[PDB]
């Protein structure tokens, strides 16, 4: 909670320093050249909760936390298995980008 | 007459098998091993396996790297300009299944999926011997061939 | 300057004393004190160069860099003739998400410099080909993965993803596997692009741990 | 050798500059001019004789008589190393028990995602997988899972001809594994053994 | 190997223990140019080199 | 400024098929095929309503389909 | 546009995915004559969709080299040994399968298999092998317009009394009747410019006539996937005309304008000729293997299916009963594959 | 460095040498001592355009100042060689290269900014100077 | 009231395809040309761009390696060094000596490797073909090290972060000490063949001209600069291993052509085979990896043997180290040029951000303005002497 002291100072310092021009809601969709279906999507904005089994604080919303917490996810969609090996197929292009990273 | 058949149809086979002219589809790190497999140390020209730069005068073609999705449009009008025969060959991991770049945006996930696909070559890259025994496999899939007793009994 | 052979033997130098010192410690108060209008903070950091020594890394505005790096070519005390790469980073945290980075050579002071730009998806940043000729191909494959905008330059084109390609790949919101897949048709004799069908699944292993302190 | 003739050159340019300016004679890599009538001969004769070429044929025909190098691929085949990473197998111990505990290591540390497990108690109480299949045409045969492994229950075994005439056959699974792991066993277990020395 | 029995970490760790400090620059102060051309040859006999470092750190 | 980048990615599009980088098979794929078959496509007017058919269709509205 | 289920029993339950290569279908799928012209789209069809394709196919790796393709792994099914004479292979090709289609026939006669063999024998076997199963559900049988029991050709009354048979045994399945099929391995414009070209005189029987309608391949393919699509088509027969009437004539005439012909080469082969010429020439195929040099055209079944009309019955079933609008043959993608050979500009 | 050229020649005549590295293909002149003080003397007068009391001035001021001083002591043309490490002639160079980035820095004049102006700088401590001793 | 003089135009907007006597891998080129000379080169790229550094994002830092054995297929392990470099510079990781000498004596290997390749590739381009034979030979003694060393003959992944993989087999010492023992006479014998020769000399010299203001302008490094007169090299002016110890000698030339780089690379080969004897004399008795296993796996009897060593696998084979939130680019002097990885880490157990820097990718820019005036022959000259790989252009 007092200061990371490290690479983060510079990170912040910069986060600081420069800043974003406002732009209309939406128009960056239309920029980035994705599938204009992708934003029909419905996001949800959380903080994963602490798994019970650990008693570790990091991934919690603490003072002790500082790294990036708040995750943005999108919907469930239909998942079936491979005919021939059971392996777990899909068609969502959007299944792990928003867990991940 | 039936024996007369066979003994066209298996040196037909004799033939085809024994000369083959592959067209190498050099993308990526196979083509190097390919190129080991056909030099000095490995004779591939005293099996009869001898590289043609042109896809006319080929029977065969060796997919040996990463297809991309730039590339597969280009592969399939090299296949489709080979004659009748055009057997192909998979090289390696890359070309069988995508492999280690099997979940990109810009890498095709197996050769098969843009021109059919006689033999499967695995590895990364495929030992020269690897590759040699695959050959050897596609001569034996020719040689299984009797297309000279199934004419007369078509 | 250019680092024309001239010494035929005893050359096991890798550089003067006087050369590493300016440059291992005066560089960055050198750079601030002489052209301030145009740097906005610097960081000196781990070197490229080398495990043991450190580098100046400069944070400046897109509209200072043709002169920023104008200035760092040709001054005397500081010859950067080569620019190693220019890349982009995204955080879409920020926002002003992307910083394109800038990496030069300086071989008469055997020194490496690291310069940054931070800019939004909208705004774009000068080219500095007149500058390097090397700037060319590094901001048109900038452009092709993160969709930064270069002013000014000469032809800018996509390099590396396929024709038709809309997207920018490296934009972390970007599907790893993309949205488009690759077939040959039998009906069509064409090959055609097709939405994307994964026979299995990306599995994505999440190993971090609560106990963990580094991750900032 | 390395000197180089003011007539011969691959550029235009760079032939009509030598043609007309001589800025060559100053050069030291190129040949000065012969200052001798026997120089004079000497240059004549070692151009239009193409004695330089003759001088390679040499060396060449010397290839035609030394101890050719080529080994027959069926009848004789390459050295291996005990190291060699080739066709995967499971293994068992010597009672006949898989070696498999089901730690799921390799297929975490997999770069290729190429490791499919899921597991359960086995009616005894042991830790047993119901699923182990690997493709082979997404593996790049780094040997990473050979090295997670705690057991030893994953090697990579010393046989390259696994050549397949369909891709379906390239996806191996537990029963296969398993397979491979006996035809192979005797081999793999002097590898190990040799191997075990260094790590 | 002194490390069978003598365990330590903390003592041997040198990725956790790396930190950043921070300075403020202005242009009002004047650079030091006696420190960097002071020091500088005038001569060939006054030219000292930097010797190329031999091996990289490592712990022994 | 994103109409100046979209006019931008526009005229690459353009220049794609001007330059000759992209194929003969790539305009009949992308442009002209959709078009004829749309121009082509009879449909019979569906009594249900647009929800009706979606949820007879699939569980998921949201994920595509092909070959429609 | 909504996709539309397979309307097979229990599909629902197996169905899965979005309809693509990788997702899965409910159809299994064992098509007699995969290799051939028409059988190769409709293999292309069912398994692009990701249903499972059995291909049973007489051994030649070579030509069914294109159905390795057409699917996703483990999809399309290839059986080395096929034979018509051989219940039991019949009984294990269709062992899994739900949907049956035929597209064996054969346009010539040759010393081993007659016309009444392949038209008439096959497919009443078949259909007793099929009905006995009881878990195919849909059958599919393809065969030509012109096919009639009162008909002088002995390839179209064969085709026809084989279906008969097999109305009789299945009564539920579909008798799909296209006309002649325009596509880039088609046996119409490909020996039609053949004789223009590499023939000494392109023989037209009488001075064409007889009216055709020809559809485009891909037209057929999508007509297969309709009637699997819906179960009010079974038992019906659907005379999957072309868009537009054509004499033979007229598509000469229109071969030779697109292909920029110096003149006209066709000459009048007047019935009652070609019937003395190509008469003995049958009984010479019959004792005689299959030989490229002459085949089809030279046949007086050719020229007997040549002196008639061969277009749809007025009141009958075609491609509006199943929401299709059929591509012209003469204009488009379609007539692509004899442009590319000449048109004026080239060569 | 060596040599990659079978033939024969002598590396200390030290025009030999310039000849085979490609040093005149950086300037056909000769680059003798009398250009290297023009040369810097030119510089000097060039920057005379940019403020007294502005830093970058100042620099080059004194950069010049200490090659005038090196040329000073210095007689021979290959002992300013050996105490700048460089040839003459890119030396000579490299005031030109100077010279062309004056117009530039005239134009949007870096020097100026106000009084409180501020540059944050973060410095990095390896934990090796810690752990070892203190 | 003077007249005006009116000019030509340029026409034969040709495509030089795929084609197989040229630098390996798939190269498209649009080339418009005035006749019989070239105008405009415009290289296309992308056709082996596999999406590499994305990829990377996703992977452990352990499990990414391979990804820089793949980059460049013809020189493996001076790729996958900068990547390890890198990862140590950020992990603060010191490597022992054993382990170092292990390194730089491969590199020089793949070193050697990639410069025969290169010049008999070349010299195949050319149409002589008795050099590309002969040295398969080598190639292939060499492979039988790495298969050796590593189990794979191409694809090694032996450099690992704080030392290599596992340690050199007994034996392996003496092998390589023959092989050099002969690689000098087989060296010799290619370079008279090629050295000296009519027909090379007039396909060679003078073209590809490239002066020193031009390769610093456009980025170019290794033998491109060393043969023009730059005397630039990475193991001296900015040495990243033990490199510093050895005794070696940058060679340089002047004129810049073809001909001047290929005599280039031949003395790197002999230099590199005077670094291999150093490193076989000097190689040190020790560890081969870090001691440390919160960075390093621990060794299997180790493991099998205690528990922290139990807990210290399982967290390396599954998570993975995590490496302190920084950013670092890397450089050395492969085959090829200058390779760096410009990495980028926010404190976690994956790169953020894995920049590759391609010594190829600024050869094959520089193509145009090399290959200006040239002929349709000269090409495949100029491509030779970039000596580009594709899959290293387009990560
Ligand atoms: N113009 C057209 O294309 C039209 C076609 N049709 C009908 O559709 C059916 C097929 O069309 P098409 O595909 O053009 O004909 P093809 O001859 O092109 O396809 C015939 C298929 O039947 C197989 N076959 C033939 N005889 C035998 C046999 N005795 N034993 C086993 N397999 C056999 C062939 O295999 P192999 O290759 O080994 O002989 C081939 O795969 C025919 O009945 C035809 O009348 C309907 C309207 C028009
Ligand atoms: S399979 Fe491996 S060796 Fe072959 S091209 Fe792909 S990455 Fe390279
Ligand atoms: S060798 Fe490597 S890629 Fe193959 S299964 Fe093992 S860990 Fe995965
Ligand atoms: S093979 Fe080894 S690493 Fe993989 S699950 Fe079994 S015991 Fe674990």
């Amino acid at each position: 909670a007092t200061a990371p002291q490290d690479f983060s100072l510079a990170m912040k310092k910069a986060d600081e320093i420069y800043s974003g021009k406002t732009v209309k809601a939406g128009d960056i969709g239309f920029s980035a050249g994705v599938p204009l279906e992708t934003y029909n999507r419905k996001v949800r904005i959380f903080c994963p909760a602490k798994a019970a089994s650990q008693s570790g604080l990091g991934r919690t919303l603490h003072p002790s936390s500082k790294a990036p917490q708040w995750k943005i996810v999108f919907e469930n969609l239909s998942k079936w298995e491979n005919p021939l090996m059971g392996w777990t197929s899909t068609a969502d292009p959007l299944e792990n980008v928003g867990r991940s990273t | 007459a039936d024996f007369i058949v066979s003994k066209v149809d298996t040196v037909v086979n004799w033939a085809r098998a024994g000369s083959m002219w592959p067209m190498t589809f050099g993308l990526a790190c196979c083509a190097v091993e390919m190129m080991h497999a056909g030099a000095s140390r490995y004779d591939l020209d005293r099996f009869g396996i001898i590289f043609r730069p042109s896809p006319r005068q080929s029977d065969v073609m060796i997919v040996a790297g990463t297809l991309t999705n730039k590339m597969a449009p280009a592969l399939r009008k090299v296949y489709d300009q080979m004659p009748e025969p055009k057997w192909v060959v998979s090289m390696g991991s890359c070309a069988n299944g995508g492999g280690y770049y099997h979940y990109s945006y810009s890498v095709v996930r197996g050769c098969d999926r843009v021109v059919p696909v006689d033999v499967y070559v695995p590895g990364c890259p495929p030992t020269a011997e690897g590759l040699l025994y695959g050959l050897l496999q596609l001569q034996k899939k020719i040689y299984r061939s009797k297309n000279t007793q199934l004419w007369w009994n078509k | 300057s250019y680092c024309y052979a001239r010494k035929m033997t005893d050359k096991d130098y890798i550089a003067y004393d006087n050369i590493k010192n300016f440059g291992d410690n005066y560089l960055t108060d050198y750079i601030i004190k002489t052209v301030p209008k145009y740097v906005t903070m610097a960081v000196n950091g781990p070197a490229q160069s080398s495990v043991l020594y450190q580098e100046p890394t400069i944070y400046t505005t897109p509209e200072h860099i043709y002169a920023l790096c104008a200035f760092l070519r040709d001054h005397v005390n500081l010859q950067y003739k080569t620019l190693i790469d220019i890349t982009a980073v995204d955080y879409p945290e920020r926002s002003a998400r992307f910083e394109v980075v800038y990496h030069l050579l300086s071989p008469r002071l055997n020194n490496r410099i690291r310069i940054k730009v931070v800019v939004d998806e909208v705004t774009s940043v000068p080219s500095v080909s007149r500058i390097w000729n090397a700037a060319n191909w590094f901001e048109r494959e900038t452009w092709d993965m993160f969709g930064v905008f270069f002013s000014n330059h000469p032809d800018l084109r996509r390099v590396l993803t396929d024709y038709g390609f809309t997207g920018h790949p490296l934009r972390k919101d970007f599907p790893l596997t993309g949205y488009t897949e690759v077939r040959y048709d039998y009906g069509k004799k064409r090959v055609i692009s097709e939405p994307l069908e994964l026979t299995q699944e990306f599995r994505y292993f999440d190993f971090s741990s609560p106990w963990d302190t580094l991750s900032r | 050798g390395t000197e180089r003739r003011p007539g011969q050159s691959g550029a235009w340019k760079q032939v009509d500059k030598q043609r007309y300016s001589s800025e060559w004679e100053q050069d030291p890599t190129f040949k000065q001019v012969p200052k001798n009538v026997s120089e004079v001969l000497d240059d004549s004769v070692s151009v239009l004789f193409l004695t330089d070429i003759v001088r390679g044929m040499m060396y060449s025909a010397s290839g035609f008589f030394d101890d050719k190098v080529t080994i027959l691929y069926p009848f004789e085949k390459g050295a291996v190393s005990p190291r060699f990473r080739g066709e995967h197998a499971l293994r068992r111990y010597p009672t006949g028990e898989e070696r498999c505990i089901s730690c799921k290591l390799c297929e975490a540390i997999c770069p290729a995602q190429a490791i499919t497990i899921e597991a359960e108690e086995r009616e005894d109480g042991s830790r047993k997988t119901t699923r182990y299949d690997i493709d082979m045409t997404k593996c790049i045969y780094c040997g990473f899972c050979q090295e997670a492994c705690p057991v030893d229950a994953i090697v990579e075994g010393p046989n390259f001809e696994f050549s397949t005439e369909t891709r379906e056959e390239l996806l191996y699974d537990k029963q296969k594994l398993l397979e491979n792991g006996d035809k192979w066993e005797q081999e793999i277990a002097a590898n190990l053994r040799t191997e075990s020395l260094y790590r | 190997p002194k490390l069978v029995y003598d365990i330590k970490y903390f003592a041997r760790d040198y990725r956790r223990n790396n930190s950043y400090t921070v300075r403020s620059v202005d242009s009002k102060t004047p650079f030091d140019y006696s420190k960097v051309f002071g020091s500088a040859p005038l001569k060939p006999a006054d030219v000292k080199t930097v010797r190329i470092p031999e091996v990289m750190p490592h712990r022994g | 400024r994103v109409t100046d980048l979209l006019i931008f990615k526009g005229r690459e599009e353009l220049e794609t098929y001007l330059f000759m980088y992209k194929q003969r098979h790539h305009a009949i794929t992308e442009y002209i095929e959709p078009y004829q078959i749309k121009k082509l496509l009879i449909e019979r007017k569906s009594s249900n309503s647009a929800f009706l058919d979606s949820f007879y269709e699939k569980a998921y509205p949201l994920v595509h389909s092909k070959y429609a | 546009s909504t996709l539309k289920p397979f309307d097979l029993n229990a599909n629902n339950a197996v169905r899965n995915g979005p309809g693509g290569r990788s997702s899965i279908g409910g159809v299994v799928a064992t098509v007699f004559g995969a290799n051939g012209f028409i059988g190769s789209y409709v293999v292309n069809e069912i398994s692009k969709r990701g249903n499972q394709v059995v291909c049973p196919y007489r051994c030649n790796e070579n030509k069914v080299q294109p159905l390795k393709q057409m699917g996703d792994l483990g999809q399309v099914v290839l059986l080395p040994e096929f034979d018509i004479h051989d219940d039991e292979y019949i009984r294990r090709a269709i062992s899994r399968s739900n949907v049956v289609i035929n597209c064996v026939g054969i346009r010539q006669e040759t010393k081993n298999y007659s016309y009444k063999d392949v038209h008439v024998d096959f497919p009443t076997r078949l259909a007793k092998i099929v009905a006995e199963s009881g878990k195919v559900e849909r059958f599919i049988q393809v065969s030509e317009m012109g096919a009639d029991v009162s008909h002088a050709s002995r390839r179209l009354q064969t085709k026809a009394v084989g279906d008969e048979a097999i109305m009789k045994y299945i009564p539920d399945a579909t008798i799909i009747r296209p006309g002649n099929v325009v596509g880039i391995e088609d046996y119409f414009y490909n020996n039609l410019i053949f004789q223009l070209s590499y023939t000494i005189v392109a023989p037209v029987i009488n001075n064409g006539a007889n009216k055709v309608q020809p559809t485009y391949i891909l037209d057929v393919a999508d007509a297969v996937v309709k009637i699997l699509k819906d179960k009010k088509t079974s038992g019906k027969t659907y005379y999957l005309g072309g868009p537009e009437t054509l004499t033979m004539r007229q598509i000469y005439d229109h071969l030779i304008d697109t292909l920029r012909l110096s003149n006209d080469d066709t000459v009048n082969l007047r019935y009652e000729l070609a019937k003395m010429l190509y008469k003995p020439l049958d009984t010479l195929r019959t004792k005689l293997p299959e030989f490229p040099f002459l085949g089809f055209m030279m046949s007086s079944d050719y020229a007997e299916e040549q002196v008639a009309d061969s277009v749809a019955p007025a009141g009958s079933l075609g491609y509006k009963d199943l929401s299709i609008s059929p591509a012209k043959v003469t204009e488009g993608l379609a007539i692509e594959g004899v442009r590319f050979i000449r048109v004026g500009g080239y060569d | 460095f060596k040599a990659v050229a079978d033939v024969e020649i002598d590396f200390s005549n030290r025009a030999v040498l310039k000849k085979y590295v490609g040093v005149d293909h950086l300037s056909k002149e000769q680059g003798t001592k009398a250009k290297f003080i023009v040369s810097l003397n030119s510089l000097l007068e060039a920057v005379k355009s940019v403020p007294e009391t502005a830093e970058y001035r100042k620099a080059i001021e004194a950069t010049c100042q200490y090659r005038l001083k090196v040329c000073g002591e210095n007689n021979s043309d290959a002992a300013i060689e050996e105490v700048l490490d460089a040839h003459l002639e890119e030396l000579i160079a490299e005031s030109k290269e100077e010279l062309r980035i004056l117009p530039v820095l005239l134009e949007s004049k870096p020097w100026d900014v106000p009084a409180d102006y501020s540059a944050p700088v973060f410095d990095y401590v390896d934990a090796s100077t810690i752990l070892d001793k203190k | 009231m003077k007249p005006l003089t009116p000019s030509k135009v340029s026409n034969f907007t040709i495509n030089f395809g795929p084609q197989h006597p040229a630098a390996h891998g798939v190269l498209r080129l649009v080339l418009e040309m005035d006749g019989e000379i070239i105008k405009r080169a415009d290289p296309h790229i992308g056709l082996l761009h596999r999406g590499t550094e994305k990829l990377l994002e996703y992977k452990t830092y352990n499990q990414g390696i391979p990804y820089f054995d793949r980059l460049d297929y013809v020189s493996m392990m001076c790729m996958e060094h900068s990547y390890v470099l890198a990862i140590e510079q950020l992990l603060n990781v010191a490597v022992p000596l054993r382990g170092q000498y292990i390194r730089v004596l491969f590199s020089e290997i793949t070193r050697i490797m990639n410069h025969i390749l290169a010049i008999t590739c070349h010299s195949m381009d050319v149409g002589a073909l008795t050099p590309f034979l002969w040295a398969f030979e080598e190639r292939e003694k060499l492979f039988e090290f790495y298969e050796r060393v590593s189990g794979a003959r191409m694809h090694a992944a032996y450099f690992r972060v704080g030392g290599v993989a596992q340690d050199l087999p007994i034996g392996l010492l003496r092998d390589i000490y023959d092989w050099s023992r002969q690689f000098a006479s087989r060296v010799d014998e290619m370079e008279e063949l090629l050295t000296g020769n009519r027909i090379w000399k007039e396909r060679t010299i003078d073209v590809g001209l490239v002066t020193a203001q031009q390769a610093w302008d456009w980025g170019c490094s290794g033998p491109i600069l060393r043969g023009s007169g730059i005397d630039w090299d990475l193991r001296k002016n900015q040495p990243y291993d033990v490199y510093g110890r050895m005794d070696f000698n940058v060679p340089i030339a002047g004129h810049g052509d073809c001909y001047d780089r290929y005599l280039v690379r031949v003395q790197e080969m002999r230099e590199s085979l005077r670094i291999i004897y150093q490193c076989l004399n000097e190689m040190p008795d020790g560890l081969y990896k870090t001691p440390d296993q919160k960075v390093s796996p621990p060794s299997r009897g180790q493991m099998k043997q205690s528990m922290e060593s139990l807990i210290h696998h399982f967290k390396l084979f599954s998570e993975g180290y995590h490496v302190p939130a920084g950013e670092t680019y890397r450089a050395v002097e492969a085959p090829k040029g200058e390779f760096g990885v410009y990495l980028v880490s926010r404190g976690g157990n994956r790169p953020y951000r894995c920049k590759i820097r391609s010594p190829g990718y600024a050869h094959l820019q520089m193509l145009d303005m090399v290959a200006k005036g040239a002929m349709l022959a000269d090409v495949v000259t100029i491509i030779g002497t970039l000596d580009v790989v594709f899959g290293e252009i387009d990560r």
